């Protein structure tokens, strides 16, 4: 049943925790992962179970989908986006110092309501 | 802000090299 790609357990089994869960199998390589071990949450694990989802280094810049000063390239928190700090809307110089998060997951922070 | 550089990416793990 695969393994993860952080303690290689399985979609039914974590090495790190001894718990079932489904891993995620990137669209772009194909290397299954806990999202839990991927850092990732809920949001990002459904989001990548219903597109093309990419693991970290799979993960372009969507903005410009290069992945060019990938050094840059934040890592979105609810979906698992990808964007050079210096693509977004109002880019990024230097890692923010909290959570980031992507363009999806701000249009989806909106469409929670309304 | 985990952003794709070495400081962080720690979600770019893909299984350790030990099985040969
Ligand atoms: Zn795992
Ligand atoms: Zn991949
Ligand atoms: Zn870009
Ligand atoms: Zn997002």
């Amino acid at each position: 049943g695969s393994y993860c790609d952080f303690c290689l357990g399985g979609s039914n089994m974590n090495k790190k925790s001894g718990r079932p869960e489904e891993l995620v199998s990137c669209a772009d390589c194909g290397r299954s992962g806990h999202p839990t071990c991927l850092q990732f949450t809920l949001n990002m694990t459904e989001a990548v179970k219903t597109y093309k989802w990419q693991c970290i280094e799979c993960k372009s810049c969507i903005l410009c989908g290069t992945s060019e000063n990938d050094d840059q390239l934040l890592f979105c928190d609810d979906c698992d986006r990808g964007y050079h700090m210096y693509c977004l809307n109002p880019p990024v110089a230097e890692p923010p110092e909290g959570s980031w998060s992507c363009h999806l997951c701000w249009e989806l922070l909106k469409e929670k309501a309304s | 802000a985990r952003t794709k550089q070495t400081a962080r990416k720690s979600t770019g793990g893909k299984a350790p090299r030990k099985q040969l």
